[PDB]
């Protein structure tokens, strides 16, 4: 599984990212990949809020959330998709752990 | 509030 993790505080600010799995995956361009994926996650979905905002609102009320697939474009024109799941964790202050899973197919 | 380019540069080096 090609993925990366984020941690957000309860304002939704990202306070860390873990790219260890991407760096072990043997492909170049993972920095561009992570930026592009995050930016796609945070983009307004037409008239609806971004998946980031939808997941944040849901996870803070109900403790878990999941996005459908969203697409983004690497610098060389390569089209990928990802989806995101997250979880409110009570350890310290409470934080939101998110996993972002890449589909290359 | 989305993360800016500088927000991500910081997270990715830290």
């Amino acid at each position: 599984v090609e993925s990366f993790m984020t941690k957000q505080d309860t304002t939704g600010k990202i306070i860390s990212i873990d790219t260890s799995s991407l760096r072990a995956a043997g492909r170049t361009g993972w920095e561009d990949l992570v930026r592009k994926c995050i930016y796609a996650f945070f983009q307004p979905q037409g008239r609806e809020p971004s998946y980031a905002r939808q997941l944040f609102q849901e996870v803070m009320t109900r403790g878990t959330a999941s996005s459908p697939s969203y697409r983004f474009i690497l610098n060389d024109g390569t089209m990928l998709s990802a989806h995101t799941r997250c979880k409110l964790c009570y350890p310290m202050q409470p934080f939101i752990m998110g996993i972002h899973i890449i589909d290359r197919e | 509030l989305p993360p800016t380019e500088q927000d991500l540069t910081k997270l990715l080096l830290e």
